[PDB]
């Protein structure tokens, strides 16, 4: 098993929400 | 599992890729590679050309100089090159957040 | 869609993990990793402590020779590191071969 | 999509398939 990296909280940031 | 594929090269590369998907224009994935140093959000595009879309418009104030002191002028602006250009790519990502 | 993720990270990092597979020692993958200049075929195991299988024997004598010139004398060998250290292991590797 | 690479090809070699 790995344990969470820093960058995993990233994914639900609002910049990536735009997909124009 | 897939999700186990993505927590390795979390740590072997730096590299998380938090989703991918296909629309008309390509295909893309929400990337985000770094550490406790540096950290950049991206979209990367597969068109075969290649698409990074840098997200900076969330970003903080605080945190940008801090990359724009570390990174390249042309790590900040939207380009697009070839397939065989990735690796590179990621060789400047890389060392560029390691300073 | 997973083997999209496989397809990206080969062009980005060098790394190509064929298999994952989990048993009693923990979980495994199968990973090979390298350019035209050198390719590196090894095991990768979790129990954290990371484990590092080289396999050597597929490997020919001419393709071992070019590898020990590139690679320290440390790589060769099966080799037991934290979990912290595992992008710093993907770091000599790529960049070893590369030399 | 993304094109095959040399490393694909080493996924049917045989010392992947002895874990001991």
């Amino acid at each position: 098993y790995i344990p969470p990296t820093i960058l995993t909280k990233r994914r639900n940031m609002e910049s990536f929400n735009d997909c124009k | 599992t897939i999700e186990i594929i993505k927590d390795l090269f979390e740590h072997l590369c730096g590299v998380r890729v938090h989703r991918t998907y296909e629309d008309d224009t390509g295909l893309w994935f929400d990337t985000s590679q770094g550490s406790k140093n540096g950290i950049m959000d991206y979209k990367l595009g597969f068109v075969t050309e290649v698409i990074y879309v840098p997200l900076l418009k969330q970003r903080t104030a605080e945190e940008l100089q801090e990359l724009q002191k570390k990174l390249p002028d042309y790590l900040f602006e939207t380009l697009s090159f070839p397939l065989r250009s990735l690796n590179q790519f990621y060789i400047k990502m890389s060392k560029s957040l390691n300073k």
